[PDB]
């Protein structure tokens, strides 16, 4: 159904934790790479805006109490 | 033996590219 | 008909521009955008024949 | 929304931008303030819940302690001879009442 | 330069003498609606000081 | 049917006359403000009706366009008004409307119908059926135009195609297969070249050795498309020709060491690119149709050098991609229908972009004013980038109509490169409308570009910014 | 911006218009339901305990 | 596999494999323009069609009675029609057209309207005039299409033989069911080949600048040219939309009882509001969640000056609170025998509940079965029809 | 019409158009106080019907007040920092006298 | 070599292109010295080795 | 290089196709 095939591609398109950081972790022509390097950046920006971190649709059994 | 970055000319040999 | 009939065209200008601004004669997506938010209705009115609506007897004569 | 519902006021950013169209500047320069504003007073998702959030918030600071983002912050440090870390400066401390 | 700063003194200006009522609002509308809104809401009011 | 033929008396109007429309919007207007104010409070009971009456009126909410109108009742701080009281008053519209002749078609169910438009939820519905794609309306018996004019048909099913949210590969793969059935005809044959149709609008795939599926539909059309695509595949372009023996010993600006100009000779690049400029009108006989293909045919059989003064003008700008713009809208809103991540690309732009959510005098005054030489008051003024780009006879594309494109041109398309000043892209004090096409000539490439609409740098100005406006001085002696 | 931007009505009135607007919710409040559940919560913990 | 050894490398050059080309473009274009009508039917003849294409056709639209009991001739000797079903049934009624035919030369099969009949109703007989009548309205309700259908069928079969394509934002193929699955292909290939059945070269009517041709069968009624026009728009549709082909045979079954009615454009006019009523017009009976926008106008409202704050989402008390809709629609459907469609739309609109992609796609995909056709009658019942209505004064203004 | 037969006054709408040809500035600035008042004060030649008016109605005072028109003022206030409503106020305390 | 793999510290040439860039000057100059010593910088890869 | 196998898509130098 639509209703899986839509989600499907949200999951597609918004894809990809706390601790210190170690040592083991001029023009340019259009390339599907720089498209998604144009993508992530998009979506990181919009994922970390303060209402979306925390804004949901559906209210829980603890918001509907 | 890549291409330029002003004009977008390639060249074979480096030194003619330089 | 249009060397005659001047201004009654002229005289409707004037209500449709001064008088009752309620003609959008671009903006017509955010009106309706706005009217079918939820907590808003909207009722849409439609005049059936309107070209055989007036005529000499009420709208005219006045 | 019920403080938006209820306000007899809204707001309304045309002020700003009649406000910036009179201004005494040359089209000579490199960087202009007028302009650097409205592009700065233009935020992200477009949203401006935020305010009437604050508001509400007053109500509650027992449980809720509404604080501003990380991310409204000039970019870990800014220099006062940059004019867009100026004007981030003046964006925080205006917001930071509320 | 000149005309920088020249523009920025007469941008400051004007921010400081914009016409905005919100200032007034907070000062002297939003408390009455607070105080009207709070005694019916399902949550109660929760203050410390 | 013959032998048909009479008169008839009525007491009807003519169809589609101009000042037809005005007065019955008058007529519409003063009737509403009437029962909202007289007819209204004297003919009801149930005091939630009468409350809901006094408190609205026709310029706070009403709007009518012809017969149709649509009123709009507001949320109270309650939540949404009693929806029992809104059909008791639906009751008194329908009674008020026999008393003096009018039917109203009035229909209450949740959504907003207006000038044949169906939003719900704030939602763009597309009628997919308000036109067909294999139908054409025919009113006379008499014989239809020549051949070389469907193709403007065929463009409108494409066009009209794009504002409703198609299934974009599927749609731009089918409008190639009609895009190429549409191209012969007996007269050595007429044909059109490929080419000529991407001049028209028509987004390609995979060209040059590229990636596929890699521009998008909302390129414009005319040299500001033309200018689009090219700079943004060129130095893949001049590595492809040089790809097989297309060398020359000088280095272009453009194209570089390349021959540029035998390589769009044979494949034919400029012929469509001229051919594709000839009048489709058959303008005032089968003569005449012969000479137009005769016209027609010439482009086709000569060979040419390069482009037009315009487009090779605007080939000297370079821009840049450095990074993606915050977002404008929601990513989980529904703003318009048929458009979600199933539907990538539209998707994207609309939410990198946003919605649209807020002549001949005007040439010739601006031909004479730009170069040297209300009228008192056009000499020193400046109008926004739209109008003012309307010199070379740039205008904002049918396909950017719902969209945003002033934002974009006042604050995401910048005239100056993220390191300084490059000293190469310096447009004097004098001739200040440069910056007006250099909007366009930016904007252009941020749009053609599939995916995110990315936030777009200057670069360069191969012969200087004042030798660069020359080049449109001498179009504007040239005419 | 709704600090630095914001403007009334060019004719209100204040009492006209916050009678038009609190009016809706003090007829049908249902606040009192909550007024009922507060009384059945401190029944069951001194029940419980 | 003919369309593959045909278009070969053209195919390649549209579906994102291989380069596209000015040679391979013209190879193509000399090949479009070397189609004989049959070739096209050819081409349908040999795809694999699914078992969900498949459904009843109804026997009953080929055998319809002749139009000598639909018209008469009105004093001051104009023709009219009279009306069976309701006063509005003016347009174009469905009948047996091959008996006012005489062939074409250079090919027996296709014929035209005779000269003898046009001569005697010029000289003004009663009967050659409303013959001629019917014969030129028939041609006008024909001719209302842009260019002839088989092109834009082999544009289809072309342009989709491709397979799925592949997306570089999802970075995956796409999955809309092919040929096999597409009814309104199916009953197209059905509906012609039916029509000519032991004859050959199986095209019922070619399209011409000034006029058409008929072929000359008793299967031949004046309710397939609009119909064959109506199919192929849903089924270019049902591909480049990807519509859900449980509307799409919906959308069929109603175009096959328009065929079978006793008028095609008045049962369309009749039919033409049932996808926006049970769909449309009953959304969200039952709301649970989803985003909605946060507009306000400005003050100053003749203005119409609009601003976006942000959007923030539903909440339970917003469902459809409006009244209901099943006493009328219901009813509708059982009037035009319509209720296995009406039920069938009422019980997957009553399965929403939620306000996002989906549930939107879906008011799309079931707006986009409605037939668009272009309502064809004649001028003189034009005007009887809609000049010689009036308005009612119930309380006029006193003397 | 009656003033109009017998003035000898006639229009002459040229005459600032005329002198404000010669007003020293530059090309650079975004602001032009020469071009500014041009549009803000633009002849049309049907200038003279709303002037006699104002000289006829001296001879009415007790039954005709003559005022300035609601849409002649800088629509809420307008700051001093902008040149448009620095104009605005020049027009108003011209033709307040008359 | 093995400096690289233990040293936290990385050359970062986004920090001289971002300082340089709001610098104010005319354009009516022909020596811009905020953009003269970009050419002369030139940040690349190879100040590392 | 004559194609990758992800999508059908055939390029030429397999420094573009890597
Ligand atoms: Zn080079
Ligand atoms: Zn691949």
């Amino acid at each position: 159904p639509m209703s899986t095939r839509i989600a499907e591609a949200t999951s597609a398109i918004v894809s990809k934790v706390g601790l210190p950081p170690t040592a083991s972790s001029g023009n340019m022509t259009l390339t599907s790479s720089e498209i998604q390097r144009h993508i992530t950046e998009f979506i990181s920006s919009w994922q970390n805006h303060p209402i979306v971190q925390v804004s949901a649709d559906v209210e829980n059994r603890k918001t509907a109490q | 033996g890549y291409q330029c970055h002003v004009c977008s000319a390639v060249l074979f040999s480096p030194l003619d590219l330089d | 008909q249009q060397q005659v009939s001047a201004p009654h065209t002229l005289t409707a200008d004037y209500i449709n521009y001064h008088m009752n601004l309620s003609t959008t004669s671009e903006k017509v997506i955010p009106l309706g955008v706005y009217a079918s938010s939820p907590p808003n209705q909207s009722i849409n009115i439609d005049i059936s024949a309107c070209d055989a609506s007036i005529t000499w007897d009420f709208f005219l004569s006045v | 929304v019920l403080l938006q519902r209820i306000s007899p006021l809204q707001i309304d950013p045309t002020i700003i931008s009649n406000t910036m169209s009179t201004v005494s500047e040359s089209t000579t320069q490199t960087l202009s303030p007028a302009s650097s504003i409205l592009g700065k007073l233009r935020p992200s998702n477009s949203d401006f819940s935020s305010f009437r959030v604050a508001l509400a918030g007053w109500l509650y600071n027992g449980v809720v302690t509404t604080v501003i983002d990380d991310s409204s912050y000039p970019k870990d440090g800014g220099s006062v001879t940059s004019l867009e870390n100026l004007w981030d400066f003046f964006i925080l401390a205006l917001a930071l009442p509320l | 330069t000149q005309s920088l700063v020249s523009s920025m003194r007469g941008t400051l200006g004007k921010l400081k003498l914009i016409k905005s009522m919100t200032p007034m609002y907070l000062q002297q509308l939003a408390p009455v609606e607070l105080a009207v809104i709070a005694p019916m809401l399902p949550f109660p009011p929760f203050q410390v000081p | 049917s013959p032998g048909n033929d009479f008169t008839h008396m009525t007491t009807t109007f003519p169809s589609g006359s101009t000042a037809t429309s005005t007065e019955h919007t008058a007529n519409n207007s003063t009737m509403m403000e009437t029962f909202l104010t007289v007819w209204g409070p004297e003919h009801t009971d149930d005091p939630d009706v009468l409350r809901l009456m006094k408190s609205l009126t026709i310029q706070r909410n009403y709007v009518c366009q012809g017969d149709d109108g649509l009123m709009i009742i507001d949320g109270n701080t309650a939540g949404k008004v009693n929806s029992e009281t809104i059909q008791k008053m639906l009751e008194l519209i329908s009674k008020y409307g026999e008393e003096f002749g009018w039917k109203y078609d009035i229909a209450y169910d949740g959504t907003a119908e207006y000038l044949k438009l169906y939003f719900i939820f704030g939602c763009r519905i597309p009628n997919l059926s308000r036109h067909p794609i294999v139908g054409k309306e025919r009113a006379n018996s008499s014989a239809e135009e020549p051949w070389p004019a469907i193709l403007d048909q065929i463009m409108g099913i494409f066009f009209n195609g794009v504002h409703d949210g198609l299934q974009w590969q599927r749609w731009i793969r089918y409008s190639w297969a009609l895009c190429c059935a549409f191209s012969r005809q007996r007269t050595g044959y007429l044909q059109y070249p490929m080419w000529s149709f991407v001049y028209w609008g028509l987004p390609l795939v995979k060209v040059f050795g590229s990636d596929p599926w890699i521009f998008s539909w909302y390129m414009p059309t005319g040299d500001l498309g033309m200018y689009s695509w090219i700079s943004l595949i060129r130095p893949l372009m001049t590595r492809w020709m040089v790809a097989n023996g297309y060398v020359t010993d000088k280095c272009s600006p453009v194209f570089g060491n390349a021959d540029y100009r035998k390589c769009f000779n044979e494949l034919k690049l400029y012929q469509g690119y001229y051919m594709a400029q000839l009048p489709r009108n058959p303008k005032k006989t089968r003569e005449e149709l012969a000479e137009m293909d005769e016209t027609l045919m010439r482009a086709r059989k000569h060979s040419y050098s390069s482009f037009s003064k315009l487009l090779e003008a605007y080939l000297l700008v370079k821009w840049r991609m450095c990074e993606a713009r915050e977002p404008s809208v929601d990513l989980r809103l529904p703003l318009c229908a048929g458009i979600d991540p199933l539907n990538s690309d539209p998707f994207l732009k609309m939410v990198s972009v946003g919605p649209m959510l807020q002549n001949a005098i005007d040439s010739a005054l601006l031909r004479l004013r730009t170069l040297g030489a209300l009228a008192g008051k056009i000499m020193l003024q400046d109008v926004n980038t739209v109008q003012l780009a309307r010199v070379v006879n740039l205008a904002v594309p049918d396909t950017w109509m719902s969209l945003d494109f002033d934002t974009m041109f006042k604050h995401h398309v910048k005239l100056l490169p993220k390191d300084g000043r490059h000293l190469n892209t310096d447009i004097p004090p004098r001739m200040g409308w440069l910056r007006a096409i250099l909007r366009f000539l930016g904007a252009g490439m941020a749009m053609t570009a599939t995916g995110v609409a990315v936030d777009i740098y200057l670069e360069d100005i191969h012969g200087g910014g004042r030798s660069l406006g020359q080049r449109f001085m001498t179009w504007m002696r040239q005419e | 911006v709704a600090l630095l931007s914001g403007k009334y009505p060019p004719d209100l009135v204040t009492n006209v218009w916050y009678a038009d607007a609190i009016y809706p919710m003090y007829a049908d409040t249902e606040v009192f339901s909550n007024l009922q559940r507060d009384v059945i919560t401190c029944e069951a913990v001194q029940t419980l305990v | 596999s003919m369309i593959l050894t045909q278009f070969g490398p053209f195919i390649e050059s549209i579906s994102g494999i291989t380069d596209q080309s000015n040679d391979v473009f013209e190879n193509a274009a000399k090949a479009f323009s070397m189609f004989t009508r049959s070739d096209v039917y050819k081409a349908l003849d040999e795809i694999p069609f699914s078992e969900d294409a498949m459904l009843p056709i109804p026997p009953t639209i080929y055998t319809k009675p002749s139009h000598d009991s639909y018209y008469y001739i009105d004093a001051l000797n104009r023709v009219r029609r009279k009306t069976y079903q309701g006063p509005d049934d003016v347009y174009v009624p469905n009948c047996s057209i091959v008996e006012l035919l005489e062939p074409h030369e250079t090919l027996t099969s296709y014929g035209r309207l005779s000269e003898a009949i046009e001569n005697r109703a010029k000289d003004g007989d009663s009967q050659a005039r409303i013959a001629t009548t019917y014969g030129r309205i028939a041609e006008s309700q024909a001719r209302q299409i842009k260019a002839p259908l088989e092109k834009f069928v082999l544009a289809l079969l072309v342009a989709e033989a491709g397979g799925s394509l592949y997306d570089p934002v999802l970075q995956k193929y796409d999955e809309i069911p092919g040929l096999s699955h597409n009814c309104p292909l199916w009953c197209f290939r059905e509906i012609c080949r039916h029509i000519s059945g032991p004859l050959p070269d199986r095209a019922p009517y070619l399209y011409l600048s000034a006029g058409v041709f008929w072929l000359m069968s008793p299967r031949m009624t004046s309710a397939i040219p609009p119909l064959l026009s109506d199919l192929v728009n849903l089924a270019i549709l049902q591909q480049t939309a990807g519509l859900d082909p449980s509307l799409v045979r919906l959308g069929v079954q109603i175009c096959l009882h328009a065929a079978a009615s006793s008028s095609y454009a008045w049962f369309i006019l009749k039919t033409k509001s049932i996808f926006p009523q049970n769909t449309l017009h009953s959304m969200y009976e039952s709301l649970e969640g989803g985003y909605c926008p946060n507009l306000e106008w400005l003050e100053p409202r003749s203005d119409y000056k609009f601003m976006y704050m942000g959007a923030m989402p539903l909440s339970t008390k917003y469902a459809r609170s409006a009244p209901s809709n099943d006493k009328k629609a219901r009813e509708l459907g059982e009037k035009y025998g319509l209720s296995s469609v009406v039920s069938e739309l009422r019980r997957r609109t009553k399965t929403y509940s939620k306000h996002d992609f989906t549930s939107v796609r879906y008011i799309r995909d079931a707006m986009a079965c409605t037939s668009g056709i272009f309502l064809v009658r004649t001028p003189t019942e034009t005007v009887l029809q809609e000049y010689t209505q009036s308005p009612e004064i119930k309380v006029p203004i006193p003397q």
